């Protein structure tokens, strides 16, 4: 199909800013990047987030051998060498 | 061989060559003509100026803004802009290159034909194509399905897109965007004890906005911090050297996006508008909208907007629903970049409308090569 | 798509994924290599064991600690741990994830470069970033300004922090923490009548400390009560059921933190060390440090430690000063939890050191991503 191929080419083929003439080849993260050229506003935005993020509560629950003692506030077993 | 991509915004026109990673030309969408018909100690022959020199010569001209709220309101003015773009800015021959143009969501069918008429009859283009701005954003981030919030100078849209096509019924227009914030920022600075009102003072505020403003994850708590300390305070270096101090205004400004009551608007809020669109789609595709909510346009450029969006939508959604917000650092020119990618793909090369196809079918062929 | 968070302690290494509410892998910072038996045909096992398997096979191995007093003192052995963490513990590819590393306050500039070198050259990471452990703990409690007492295995630190920056000049280090206290319990229990010195007996004493020890609100009063009564005594069963009874040692052991002289140290005590740091800072940030004293690290886990800190600091400080001690229940893992919150924030995603940035700037680029 004429359409199907283009859709695949947007996803698959370099549908990214690997275009040409001074760009950002590689970028990473856990989520995305709310941002502008002014690093001052960015830091303001970052610190406001640290202050605003909810606790461990907001985070992804995990079943770890250790973290188990965290979900039950106080516990302990073997602490450190 | 090389395509042209022209993204016409209400504020700024962005132009350049497909395959580049950025536009070569970015200028104000402004046409200026001399006030008073015949007479002048004007200049050479120039019955018109476009972009910055129109702005510089405001004092001799009557200025017009042809593309108000994303929709063209004068085709003569629009033709002046495109003319300027090809010859003055990119310095190419229209008739040598296929050209891709963009349009706002919910663009009247009349206008879509006019765009095509002018491109072939006035500018003699070998080929051309028309793309919905919002759709190109999505493409720029390697996706063909999702919802994009595209907010610029004059208007904001949430646009649900499925497998390449925008969904007209679920497109919501939010009558609030960049220049409502510029204005709002002036208001709250005036209140503080400063004074901005003149259209030159505006351009100053607009610079503050783009440099100092940000979105707080928790607005109330941030208001609390700003009230009980001066740690959030920054001072801005003016042209005439009058160093101005700005506090809680930095974040109360972009907050208007989430609380339009700050603007005397009874409206909805970008996060709630996004949610309402998602809800206007069929239950069976909503998941993909949630997991692919894309941000584009200068007004989405405030740092911290993404995490906040994420949190605001999660608060409206069901449980466990994977909410992913994509806000790339280049999102100001996502629409253009998307355009550049598309037109430079080989699978796109037969998608174009050719001169030949136009000669037989006429302006209305554009409908067949879109929705 | 998901980032890694790695908190390298002098005792325990903690790893996991940015966004999780807790680390996945927690294991000893021990590298064991096989000791030479002095034999002819000496083939058989591996050349290195790391963490748990190094611990169990300790009899046949010489164990080393690459990172002492929070500072890495062996880079070859450190690399072993890091390798082991990515592959055997997390079972992910280094090259596919951005990695958040942590460091002791006042970690030498030399060591910071070496960390960054190893992350891009040896482990070919996309991105990485280095944070001071103490700062993360403060973040973990949702604050950007305050003071943290971080007390772990080998070392205790007081770290005044302003809006995300640690203030090195007001940082004070105290060479007394967890293992010093374990040592002291061994000493005092032996004098009571028991005997612990073999390294298998230490691990038992350490278990007693973490389970039965507490901090007295009033030490002299608590000694008095303990001398006129057995009500404060507790029993501890061994593996071989030799029920040992422990009395005032329960609060005398943690007391060393407040009276280092108990250990024959001329040092100062966590409450006074905290106070001195605050006093090295300017008047205008002191109120904020005093109302936001955060406890973090394993050695701050004692019941009653915060109330005591509150009482002790209130005494040392000016009157009318609001003293607030924050002791979150998860504080054993705050350094990590904090780093998980950080590296999972959207507002953080442009803060990384990219592979690109490293290739043009070199190891020393790390110094540029803090100050
Ligand atoms: N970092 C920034 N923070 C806040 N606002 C910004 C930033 N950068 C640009 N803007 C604003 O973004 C608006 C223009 O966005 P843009 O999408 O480029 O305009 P446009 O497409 O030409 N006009 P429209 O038709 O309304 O989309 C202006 O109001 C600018 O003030
Ligand atoms: N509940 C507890 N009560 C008392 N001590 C504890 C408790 N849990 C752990 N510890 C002690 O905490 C110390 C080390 O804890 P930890 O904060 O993990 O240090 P670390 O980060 O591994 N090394 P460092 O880099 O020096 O901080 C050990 O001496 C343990 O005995
Ligand atoms: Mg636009
Ligand atoms: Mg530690």
């Amino acid at each position: 199909s004429l359409h199907s191929a283009l859709m695949e080419a947007i996803h698959s083929s370099g549908g990214r800013e690997k275009l040409r003439k001074v760009a950002e080849q590689t970028s990473e993260g856990r989520p995305k990047k709310p941002s502008y050229v002014e690093a001052e506003s960015e830091r303001s935005a970052l610190l406001a987030a640290i202050r605003g993020h909810s606790g461990t509560l907001s985070l992804r629950k995990v079943s770890s051998l250790a973290s188990e003692e965290l979900q039950s506030f106080r516990n302990a077993a073997l602490g450190a060498p | 061989v090389a395509a042209l991509v022209v993204d016409n915004g209400s504020g700024m026109c962005k132009a350049g060559f497909a395959g580049d990673d950025a536009p070569r030309a970015v200028f104000p969408s402004i046409v200026g003509r001399p006030r008073h018909q015949g007479v002048m100690v004007g200049m050479g022959q120039k019955d018109s100026y476009v972009g910055d020199e129109a702005q510089s010569k405001r004092g001799i001209l009557t200025l017009k803004y042809p593309i108000e709220h994303g929709i063209v309101t004068n085709w003569d003015d629009m033709e002046k802009i495109w003319h300027h773009t090809f010859y003055n800015e990119l310095r190419v021959a229209p008739e040598e290159h296929p050209v891709l143009l963009t349009e706002a969501p919910l663009n009247p069918k009349a206008n879509r034909e006019k765009m095509t008429q002018i491109m072939f009859e006035t500018f003699n283009t070998p080929a051309m194509y028309v793309a919905i701005q919002a759709v190109l954003s999505l493409y720029a981030s390697g996706r063909t399905t999702g919802i994009v919030l595209d907010s610029g100078d004059g208007v904001s849209h949430t646009v649900p897109i499925y497998e390449g096509y925008a969904l007209p019924h679920a497109i919501l227009r939010l009558d609030l965007a960049g220049r409502d914030l510029t204005d709002y920022l002036m208001k709250i600075l005036t209140e503080r004890g400063y004074s901005f009102t003149t259209t030159e003072e505006r351009e100053i505020v607009r610079d503050i906005k783009e440099k100092l403003c940000y979105v707080a994850l928790d607005f109330e708590q941030e208001m609390a911090t700003a009230a009980s300390s001066s740690s959030l305070e920054k001072s801005y270096e003016l042209k005439d050297g009058q160093v101005i101090t700005i506090g809680n205004e930095r974040f109360r400004c972009p907050e208007a996006l989430f609380q339009p009551s700050f603007l005397g608007m009874e409206a909805c809020g970008i996060h709630e508008t996004t949610y309402n669109s998602i809800m206007k789609c069929d239950v069976d595709i909503r998941k993909d909208l949630y997991a692919n909510t894309v941000l584009s346009g200068g007004t989405t450029m405030y740092p911290g907007i993404a995490d906040r969006m994420q949190k605001e939508i999660t608060a409206l959604a069901p449980s466990t629903m994977k909410i992913k917000i994509i806000a790339p650092p280049e999102r100001k020119y996502s629409v253009w970049i998307g355009g550049s990618i598309l037109a430079s793909l080989s699978t796109f090369q037969q998608m174009w409308i050719s001169k030949q196809e136009y000669d037989e079918s006429g302006p209305s062929i554009v409908h067949r090569k879109c929705f």
